[PDB]
């Protein structure tokens, strides 16, 4: 992906505890991932 | 609208074990957090523990007086939450109540307090 080419890439502003990274990704819901930050079950882009 | 039934309390010796059950009927506790409270006569109701709808250790909360001794678990199929006391102390002798609301996740400071059961008496003595 370091040299992969894309179209229409946008950044996101969200602050998480850090212990629920797997929870932010779809398939898991938590105290902050359940409500505050949600990702679709088919979500492009990675977690940084 | 939900009613709760506490049971399992009784006369136990110091250092003993017990298992309380907070039976929920007419409503489902699966999407809602559940909290445990105890109140011996003389003192105001105090929190014991609070389990969330996900039943996760992160969402699993215990009060200081019960850390490392009291454990809870829930089975939403039967619509009841357990509370397992280990090494019961005489200070734990109180009327244990379970409280729940429409909220789903507990916090270190927020426990459901909407609907309460009749309560069960846990006595830790000879």
């Amino acid at each position: 992906l370091n040299d992969l080419c894309f179209t229409n890439v946008y950044a996101d502003s969200f602050v998480i505890r850090g212990d629920e990274v797997r929870q932010i990704a779809p398939g898991q819901t938590g105290n902050i991932a359940d409500y505050n930050y949600k990702l679709p079950d088919d979500f492009t882009g990675c977690v940084i | 609208q939900v009613q709760l039934v506490e049971s399992g309390g009784g006369l136990v010796q110091p250092g003993g074990s017990l298992t309380l059950s907070c039976v929920a009927s007419e409503s489902s506790l699966a999407p809602y957090r559940v909290a445990w409270f105890r109140q011996a006569p003389g003192k105001e109701r105090e929190g014991v523990s609070c389990i969330s709808r996900d039943a996760h250790p992160t969402s699993t909360y215990y009060t200081a007086s019960v850390k490392g001794r009291f454990t809870m678990s829930r089975d939403n199929a039967k619509n009841t939450v357990y509370l397992q006391m280990n090494s019961l102390k005489p200070s734990d002798t109180a009327v244990y109540y379970c409280a729940t609301d429409l909220g789903g996740y507990c916090s270190d400071s927020n426990y459901p307090r909407a609907w309460w059961g009749q309560g069960t008496q846990v006595t830790v003595s000879s």
